[PDB]
RNA sequence: GCUGAAAGCAUCUAAGCACGAAACUUGCCCCGAGAUGAGUUCUCCCUGACCCUUUAAGGGUCCUGAAGGAACGUUGAAGAC
RNA sequence: GAUGUCGGCUCAUCACAUCCUGGGGCUGAAGUAGGUCCCAAGGGUAUGGCUGUUCGCCAUUUAAAGUGGUACGCGAGCUGG
RNA sequence: GUGAAGAGGGAAACAACCCAGACCGCCAGCUAAGGUCCCAAAGUCAUGGUUAAGUGGGAAACGAUGUGGGAAGGCCCAGACAGCGUCGAGUCGGCCUGCGCGGAAGAU
């Protein structure tokens, strides 16, 4: 016989609901890339999207060692010639909290429309309340 | 302020002191002595 | 270590609160609260390294020496002293509001933190009080940088304790 | 809070002493709140404000609705001024220029004079290259546009040719020369942008 | 700089606290939801039958044609189109 | 089996080893005005005489008339000394 | 020795370095160099240490009470060491060695 294949149509993916509060930032987001790409399965198939829906709160509560909260820097260039601009990891808790959280993960997923298609699943909020009590997501301890 | 790779005690008044991670040379009696690692 | 050994005499009237990591004296002269470094276990109140810090002895030494200081500023007190040199230099406290000539076009307009007292025993002198050491250096500290003492002439808020070094002029 | 007016035309005022005020005149009738903002419901306070009048035929349905929720005539456009905190508003006040009376500096905002597309002589205040000593059909335009291979490209924003003016400007802090509640006018010195008959925003300066 | 141990002292620093520049983040002006993460608010409009099969976000017929749009015309201190 | 060359013009863009403006330590810093070092790249940063000149000298300005990288930036953009 | 005239795996990419020599087919298995948190296959493996510099992941003379280990020493309850005779336990400064720190400015 062929080696089995998920189909995306028949794909269940299940809802979670996890704390980021006190989590280290990097060990916290491959376990979200894991789970976000399928990988904690059995019918894990590289070209089709078999993970889950992933509620992260708490964002704003993120843990990082060493002096990274003042010293890790985020850089980004706008196109503009001399369009390099930077916040430091403190700056980025205090404007955009989930963006921290959100570009952890999107660096460790794979790249490509199918990667894209994973981070989808990921639903950051940087306090304790989310609105997806309908989808009725378990909670997750990572 | 004298800033140099070579920092030392020039008198019995001067101190070393790490400062935020910079050797510094304080001293109490002669502001000419002061001096930062860099 | 020496320091963070010696334990502090409590006087009677004074009131140590220890409530977590947190110690809030009370007393006369004034009230006071602290959370300390999580290496320092508070047990008079004696100082020690709490197991798995190793910064625990040099925790404890400050923090002797923080609680020494507010049973002190809840009693005796601190005290600071400053003088102003200067030909048209004056003090004058109003309120909460410490009005300083200084030479300046201006005039400066300091107000005092929470609970720090200042009086004017001569235009020239002022003299801050509160329960809070760091606070009273802070204060003390703030005026003198307003016009702080010169080489020359040793013109300037300073220290009334202060000895001003002072220099002539390039020879000609 | 701010008011839409239209631009009349500019004029002088001689004060008594001998000088000559340049004055744009803005018509500046009573501006209509037709909708209030609040946190609740949209997420920030502001109000919505109609002038002028439109005739019935040109007034879809969709826009009639909207003005006959507030109970306020049809005017002829819509614009939304944030409210700061003690600024309170309700639906179908009537705001006039009296709103003026005591500001003495204004920000005008309006639709720049349309000039097309425009040069770079123009746009952009290029200087021209030689008129004559042996010029090649090089007299006004651009000149160099980048580097060599490196960077091997045009870099964003490089000052070209293109549509020039048409397009929203303020300007800050002009007096206010006078508030005539009576005839709906407001004076202000100098220049704003757009041409006679244009909708103006009026706010007080924000400098 | 303050307070302050390690190091009985000293020490702006290790814990803790305060100042500090046209640089940085804002504040000012303009663009901006293709921000595909495509958001929000207000208002308006459509309230008919039936047949068929590969029963399905299925296909067609008759009746109906709204709000609004576009087109055309007269045009504009809008504009190469 | 061709990667157009000095200088100018037009238009730039980056670095910072900073010319001006901003902050600061030391001074053989009285003040005024300097010297030197540290921080700082936001913006700003001459016109002419002579010469193909770049440069330089000179005249007269300026807060200042920065130093470099960009095919010694830029001829499918101009010039052609 | 390899490339030339040599594919495969590793060294991000990278003839000439490391592993290794492709007769063809397999949706079997074991290994090499190199690896095992996610991109990305495999240890968020075990035990004992070191480092706090993101050192690791560019680094020289030289500078420094950074911090771990070691071998001697001088002085010390006949009271040292510091600060003010007081004072009441260690203190002092060289050597060797592990890992770090400064020295460290460039152009889309
Ligand atoms: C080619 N390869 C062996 C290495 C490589 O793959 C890289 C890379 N980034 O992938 C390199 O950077 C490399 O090509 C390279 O450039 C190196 C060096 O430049 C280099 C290296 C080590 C050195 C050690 C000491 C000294 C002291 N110098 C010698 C004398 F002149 C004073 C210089 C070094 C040096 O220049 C690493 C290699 C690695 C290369
Ligand atoms: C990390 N990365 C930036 C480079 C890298 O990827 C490699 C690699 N092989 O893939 C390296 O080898 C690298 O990590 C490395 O180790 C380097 C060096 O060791 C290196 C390099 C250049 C040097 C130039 C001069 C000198 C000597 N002078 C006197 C001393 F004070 C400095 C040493 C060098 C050196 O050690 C290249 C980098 C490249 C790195
Ligand atoms: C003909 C070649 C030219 C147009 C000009 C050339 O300049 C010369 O070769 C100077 S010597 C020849 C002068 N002349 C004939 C007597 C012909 C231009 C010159 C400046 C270089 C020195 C050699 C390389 C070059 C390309 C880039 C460049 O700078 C050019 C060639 C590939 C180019 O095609
Ligand atoms: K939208
Ligand atoms: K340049
Ligand atoms: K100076
Ligand atoms: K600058
Ligand atoms: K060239
Ligand atoms: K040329
Ligand atoms: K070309
Ligand atoms: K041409
Ligand atoms: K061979
Ligand atoms: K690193
Ligand atoms: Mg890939
Ligand atoms: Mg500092
Ligand atoms: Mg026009
Ligand atoms: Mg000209
Ligand atoms: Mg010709
Ligand atoms: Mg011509
Ligand atoms: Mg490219
Ligand atoms: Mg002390
Ligand atoms: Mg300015
Ligand atoms: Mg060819
Ligand atoms: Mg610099
Ligand atoms: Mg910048
Ligand atoms: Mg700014
Ligand atoms: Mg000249
Ligand atoms: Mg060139
Ligand atoms: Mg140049
Ligand atoms: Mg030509
Ligand atoms: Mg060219
Ligand atoms: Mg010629
Ligand atoms: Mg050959
Ligand atoms: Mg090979
Ligand atoms: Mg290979
Ligand atoms: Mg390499
Ligand atoms: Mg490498
Ligand atoms: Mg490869
Ligand atoms: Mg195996
Ligand atoms: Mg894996
Ligand atoms: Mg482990
Ligand atoms: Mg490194
Ligand atoms: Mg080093
Ligand atoms: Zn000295």
């Amino acid at each position: 016989m062929k080696t089995f294949t998920a189909k995306p149509e028949t794909v269940k993916r299940d809802w979670y609901v996890v704390d980021a509060t006190g989590k280290t930032l990097g060990r916290l987001a491959t376990e979200l890339a894991r789970r976000l790409r399928g990988k904690h399965k059995a019918e894990y198939t590289p070209h089709v999207d078999t993970g889950d829906y992933i509620i992260v709160l708490n964002a704003d509560k993120v843990a990082v060692t060493g002096n990274k909260r003042t010293d890790k820097v985020y850089y980004h260039h706008t196109g503009h010639i001399g369009g390099i601009k930077q916040a430091t990891f403190e700056e980025m808790i205090a404007r955009r909290p989930e963006r921290v959280i959100e570009i952890a993960v999107k660096g460790m997923l794979p790249k490509g429309p199918l990667g894209r298609a994973m981070f989808r699943k990921l639903k950051v909020y940087a306090g304790n309340e989310h609105n997806h009590a309908a989808q009725q997501p378990q909670v997750l301890d990572i | 302020m004298k800033v140099r790779a070579s920092v030392k005690k020039l008198c019995r008044n001067c101190k070393i002191v790490k400062r935020d991670g910079v050797i510094r040379v304080i001293c109490s009696a002669e502001p000419k002595h002061k001096q930062r690692q860099g | 270590s020496r320091v963070a050994k010696a334990p502090v005499v409590v006087p009677a009237g004074v009131d140590v609160k220890i409530n977590g990591q947190v110690i809030t004296i009370k007393g006369k002269n004034g009230e006071l609260t602290r959370t300390l470094n999580d290496a320092v276990e508070v047990k008079t109140l004696t100082f020690g390294p709490r197991d798995g810090y190793a910064d625990g002895w040099a925790q404890a030494g400050t923090a002797r020496a923080l609680l020494n200081s507010m049973v002190i500023g809840v009693t005796e007190g601190f005290t600071k002293k400053l003088q102003l040199v200067g030909v048209g230099y004056r003090a004058a406290v109003k309120g909460n509001v410490i009005n300083l000539s200084l030479g300046f076009s201006h005039p400066v307009d300091h107000q005092l933190p929470a609970g720090i007292t200042a009086e004017c025993p001569t235009q020239t002198e002022i003299v801050l009080k509160g329960a809070d050491k760091q606070v009273i250096g802070q204060v003390a500290a703030d005026l003198r940088a307003y016009r702080r003492p010169e080489p020359y002439k040793g013109k300037g808020v300073r220290y009334a304790d202060e000895v001003v070094r002072t220099k002539e002029a390039k020879k000609k | 809070i701010g008011l839409v007016g239209k631009k009349v035309g500019m004029t002088r005022i001689f004060t008594e002493d001998g000088v000559s005020i340049p004055v744009t005149v803005i018509e500046v009738e009573a501006n209509r709140v037709t909708q209030v903002k609040d946190l609740a419901n949209d997420g920030y306070r502001a109000i919505q404000v109609t002038t002028g009048a439109k005739k019935a035929n040109r007034v879809t349905k969709p826009e009639a609705g909207h003005f006959a929720k507030a109970g306020v005539e049809a005017g002829r456009g819509l614009w939304e001024f944030r409210l700061a905190e003690g600024e309170e508003f309700t639906v179908g006040q009537s705001i006039s220029v009296e709103l003026f009376a005591d500001v003495k500096k204004v920000d005008v905002t309006g639709t720049s004079k349309g000039k097309g597309f425009a040069g770079t002589v123009k746009r952009w205040n290029f200087r021209t290259q030689d008129a004559t000593h042996g010029n090649s059909l090089s007299h006004r335009v651009p000149g160099s546009i980048g580097q060599n291979q490196t960077p091997g490209k045009v870099f964003k924003g490089k000052k070209m040719a293109g549509q020039m003016g048409n397009e929203r400007v303020t300007v800050q802090s002009l007096d206010v020369v006078r508030v005539d509640a009576e005839r709906n006018l407001l004076l202000v010195k100098g220049a704003v942008p757009g041409a006679t008959g244009s909708d103006l925003i009026v706010k007080p300066a924000v400098k």
